[PDB]
RNA sequence: AUCUAUAAUAGCUUUCUC
RNA sequence: GAGAAAGCUAUU
């Protein structure tokens, strides 16, 4: 399906990645350390 | 399977008058309008990136659930699965010349069914709906 | 008009409000009331969210002055309003689908991990319970929606999630903001409903107008005369 | 057409092609046609439908 | 036999055959009569009531729900930035980048109507800054000529841009 | 009774100046 | 250097 939205691709990807990291940390798919690294990189953007 | 478990009758030579009608190309499990089918496929394969829960899509909810439970650990690429589901759920209706057998099970064999001057009796396999009978 | 909002609200908050209005397809200049409402809604959502935080044992604690960014890494209340429609829908469906919760038919405003529920934060003026039940009419309990009001009245849902400190903070901030706007006399600028029916804007510049004028058939001066002839002449016979 | 032919009459078919179809059709006529067709539309849509024949009437 | 004049927008010589003299022989004729066209259209409207209104309403609603990426659904398209032919998506992207360079942002709304508004507003711009392509040429011993393309910032005036935007590129079938 | 609805890419045919 | 539109087909 063709994506829709007037916002930047970078912000869309950033929010999707942030949600995915949050959800797979809350489900026990990633540890504390890599989640800290992922959130640090997401905040660095 | 429908082709193999099929019986062929005799062939008759004589005038055949074919009318051009919009007919269903291939038999379908659950014929749905392409928008509803697209939403259902989106629910089955990409539930997270789906959007507003349209009411009509809830009508097929049970069906949706079934497909999801059949695709929990499938490593096939999602887009190929999406077009598999679309082929299973979206009707393709085309204008074709027909003569006396317009059910999709006969439309898939239309080329062997008849010409302008001959007819071939064909008994397809599978099970037929009561509406057609 | 915009001066009060720029001086009181932050640049990011007003930018989010403008983006939301642009997505909603309404002119930003002729309706400051919607702009102010969106600004205050998302601002109070941020104020609520900046109160609670998550530990490693699934409890909701409070932070205060003198805390680093390692202790502040993940939030308690996930704020959905102010995000674009596509991003907001993705977030809501993701939370619902990975928390085993049926997704509601309407976009939410917040999500709480402690109770794992969606919240529709709203602000009104009249009776708090009246608006509470009016919102309750559509789905009933699909969202533990919360109703606030400017007269220090509120109809909190059964799922109690805020303590006295944060609620008092929000109420005092709302009272201060209302007083600050009232001394500037902006209330009559916003309460008065001025909504004329608006369509699609497509205006022709000078070059295209000149091209259209010289593009008319022979026998007309400009396009206005040709259009009038087309509309008001019977070509019969 | 066959059924509606008057009784006792005759019917003719002309197989026809138009010569110089593209070189003779004028975009100003198309501008007039779009103005007549979108007679009961809002102003903005009428201008939008008028843009294309105008651009074709000044083509290079 | 029509009316010949000089365009005050581009300076080209324009010919207007509409409402010209009626033909006197069987040679091809471009002199359509406006009143006759209007009468034919009125007869069509009388034979099919509400047809024009229904068609206009459907077209307007489709235009409202039409996005910019529809323009990517074409074959080789004339690109005015490079004055060449490029695939439709590439030409559209170069146009959008150029309009961004010229402080036009109607494509960011995503609909066709704001993009068309930005197009007809670009027609009013006194200057146009865009990205064009330059081919560096090398004398390769072997001698042959080697071409290496690179994008550069180019600028054109109002009339030059208007003539480029109204230009059709012709080739052979 | 198929009437609604119908993402993109590519191909083929037809029509579009002598 | 190989356009527009329509129909049809294949594919993802
Ligand atoms: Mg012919
Ligand atoms: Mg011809």
């Amino acid at each position: 399906r063709k994506p829709v939205g007037q916002h930047s691709m970078l912000e869309a990807m950033a929010h999707r990645l942030r949600m995915d990291a949050r959800l797979d940390y809350e489900s026990g798919r990633m540890s504390k350390d890599d989640f800290e690294k992922a959130m640090a990189h997401l905040g660095e953007i | 399977m429908r082709l193999d478990n099929a019986t062929w009758g005799r062939i008759t030579f004589g005038p055949v008058e074919r009318v051009r009608k919009r007919v269903l190309l291939n038999p379908l499990t659950k014929e749905m309008p392409p928008d509803e089918a697209s939403n259902v496929i989106m629910e089955i394969l990409f539930p997270k990136e789906a959007g507003i829960p349209r009411e009509s899509t809830w009508i097929h909810r049970e069906l949706i659930k079934e497909k999801r439970e059949k695709l929990k650990g499938t490593m096939i690429t999602p887009i190929v699965l999406a077009y598999m589901l679309e082929r299973e759920l979206v009707a393709r209706r085309r204008f074709l010349p027909v003569a006396g057998a317009t059910s999709a099970e006969f439309i898939e064999m239309l080329h062997c069914l008849q010409g302008e001057n001959w007819r071939q009796i064909y008994h397809p396999g599978g099970n037929k709906l009561t509406e057609s009978r | 008009m915009d001066t009060f909002i720029t001086r009181n609200f932050q640049t990011t908050i007003i930018q989010k409000a403008k983006n939301t209005m642009a997505e909603f397809s309404e002119d930003p200049e002729l309706q400051p009331a919607m702009l102010f409402n969106i600004c205050v809604h998302l601002e109070v959502c941020y104020v609520i969210s900046d109160m609670n935080f998550l530990d490693e044992e699934g409890k909701a604690y409070t932070a205060l002055e003198g805390q680093g960014k390692e202790q502040n890494l993940r939030p308690q209340y996930e704020v959905i309003e102010g995000m674009p429609r596509t991003i907001a829908w993705m977030v809501q469906r993701s939370l619902a689908q990975e928390h085993g919760i049926e997704t509601p038919k309407y976009l939410a405003d917040l999500f709480d991990y402690k109770t794992k529920r969606f919240i529709e934060v709203g602000i009104t003026k009249g009776l708090a319970d009246d608006y509470f039940w009016k919102k309750k009419e559509k789905l009933g309990n699909s969202m533990e929606l919360m109703i606030f009001s400017y007269n220090q009245d509120y109809s909190l849902s059964n799922e109690s999630s805020l303590d006295e400190e944060g609620k008092g903070r929000v109420l005092s901030r709302l009272t201060e903001l209302q007083a600050e706007l009232s001394l500037k006399n902006l209330w009559q600028v916003l309460i008065g409903e001025e909504d004329v029916e608006k369509g699609i804007d497509f205006k022709l510049g000078q070059t295209i107008s000149r091209l259209r004028d010289i593009s008319v058939p022979a026998g007309f001066s400009n396009f206005e005369g040709m259009r009038s002839y087309i509309d008001n002449i019977d070509p019969k016979g | 057409m066959l059924s509606n032919c008057p009784p006792g009459g005759i019917s003719m078919t002309v197989t026809g092609d138009n010569t110089k179809w593209n070189e003779c059709l004028n975009p100003r006529i198309f501008l007039a046609m779009t103005e007549r067709i979108t007679r009961d539309s809002p102003i903005w849509f009428r201008d939008f439908c008028s843009i294309a024949p105008v651009l074709f009437s000044n083509k290079i | 036999k029509g009316k010949q004049y000089i365009s005050d927008v581009t300076g080209c010589t324009m010919v207007d055959p509409t409402n010209g003299p009626l033909p006197e022989d069987n040679e091809p004729s471009a002199y359509a009569q406006l009143d006759c066209v209007l009468e034919a259209l009125d007869r069509m409207d009388e034979e099919h009531p509400g047809l024009f209104q229904a068609a206009s309403q459907n077209a307007m609603e489709t235009l409202m729900v039409t996005t910019v990426d529809k323009l990517t659904q074409g074959r080789q398209t004339f690109d005015w930035t490079v004055c060449r032919n490029q695939p439709a998506a590439t030409a559209l992207n170069t146009t959008i980048t150029s309009f961004r360079l010229n402080d036009l942002n109607g494509a960011d709304k995503g609909g066709l109507i704001p993009f068309c508004q930005d197009i007809i507003d670009s027609l009013d711009r006194p200057e146009m800054t865009f990205f064009s392509v330059k081919n560096i040429k090398k004398k390769l011993p072997a001698f042959l000529i080697k071409r290496i393309p690179m994008k550069v910032k180019d600028k054109i005036t109002k009339v030059e841009y208007i003539k480029r935007a109204l230009s059709l590129n012709t080739m052979t079938k």
